[PDB]
């Protein structure tokens, strides 16, 4: 691509700026250049892939709901279903985009926990964005994919992490709002977040004063979901 | 939305 | 260009959705679109118009002063510099395409004052914000086309519109604003928002209760540069 | 900058 004549070093410094400017596409236009080097990312590098993204496909899902509740009221020209659709397809591009990288091929070389579960976190979240979108039986198979994707990185991480770590709570929370807003499960997404609750609670004891910060704040998340579900 | 995890 | 084949009342209407949407790229593309059908703007989609830019170039112009400010630090390899001048090079060209639209053909068929006054100050806006970016040569050359659209328009203004009326006291606080940031000219910014605020003070009287708001509030704004400055 | 007009 665009970026393959840059250094792989300069696209990470170059992503970080990015960040920095809150220039977010071109942030994630830096990652995924270094995800095409094609070697593994560090932990600080997947955040930076997961950050940019993030934040793209936020912008892009926070204005399909905006127009999507327009078009809806509209229905109580074609231009309101025309630019619905274009962003629509936009968002698509960038969930096919990301899981393209994960599938080109950041799992498939990732071996140990924390990378695995990140990124088997992320494929889940990537078609769970594509499900909110998704209407007639591509919709049930988009569900499945992602319903897959964060079950694999549930059994890993209960295999491999302890209950507090700080990847395995959030993918727990994420997969929780997949079973409560995408899979029609909110008792399943109820069970989760208070199991994943109970089981960090009896783990903080182990902690130090900075990974207690970071799990509890996580488990927080779960508190406030858990509140606002029951 | 708005319920998922807020960073990576 | 990629609008062509667009309607123009399919444009207007969708740069709305974009402006609801926070879709500001696509909200400028949409309104260059209509600008192209080479028809004169209305008042609500001279607004548009503006509102589009205002937004993209105001994310550009932020993401440089972060760019320059790391790069002046890291001045006390070339990636820095590199990301500054790509953004800096993109916030040219926004500027440079909103210059185009001004003098193709929208100024020269401008004749009513609010019409000529809201292109002529845009002119004067969008090359102070090639000034702040510009260095040597360039940057006088610059500085004085900014002065000259304003000054044209500050001209106008004065004949053909009340000083309460916003579009005035918008302009002049630009203005002010430009020989305060740009010209290094601090105290004919202050007798200029001064002479401007008072002069709007003695014809409040005459406002209707909405009118009375739009005029204090732009007022104020004068009064907070002021205060500000003295 | 931050010193200009905030709307059109
Ligand atoms: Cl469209
Ligand atoms: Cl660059
Ligand atoms: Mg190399
Ligand atoms: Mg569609
Ligand atoms: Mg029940
Ligand atoms: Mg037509
Ligand atoms: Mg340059
Ligand atoms: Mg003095």
């Amino acid at each position: 691509g665009a970026m393959g004549s840059m250094e792989r070093a300069s696209l990470i410094q170059k992503a970080k700026l990015a960040e920095q400017a809150e220039r977010y596409e071109d942030m994630a236009a830096f990652m995924k250049g270094a995800v095409e080097k094609g070697e593994e990312l560090s932990c600080e590098e997947r955040n930076l892939l997961s950050v940019a993204y993030k934040n793209v496909v936020g912008g892009q899902r926070a204005a399909w709901r905006v127009l999507s509740s327009i078009e809806q009221k509209s229905n109580e020209g074609p231009e309101v279903r025309e630019y619905r659709e274009k962003v629509e397809t936009e968002l698509q591009g960038v969930c096919d985009t990301v899981l393209g990288l994960l599938d080109s091929h950041l799992i498939k070389e990732a071996g140990d926990a924390e990378s695995r579960v990140f990124y088997l976190k992320m494929k889940g979240d990537y078609y769970r964005y594509l499900a909110e979108v998704a209407t007639g039986d591509d919709k049930k198979r988009i569900i499945d994919s992602a319903r897959s994707a964060y079950q694999e990185a549930m059994d890993i991480s209960k295999k491999e992490m302890p209950p507090t770590n700080p990847i395995r709570l959030g993918l727990a929370l994420n997969f929780s709002v997949f079973h409560y807003e995408i899979a029609n499960s909110p008792e399943e997404a109820i069970s989760l977040a208070k199991t994943t609750f109970d089981e960090a609670m009896a783990d903080l004891h182990t902690l130090s004063e900075d990974s207690y910060k970071d799990s509890t704040l996580i488990m927080q998340l779960l508190r406030d979901n858990l509140t606002l579900w029951t | 939305y708005d319920l998922s995890l807020p960073f990576p």
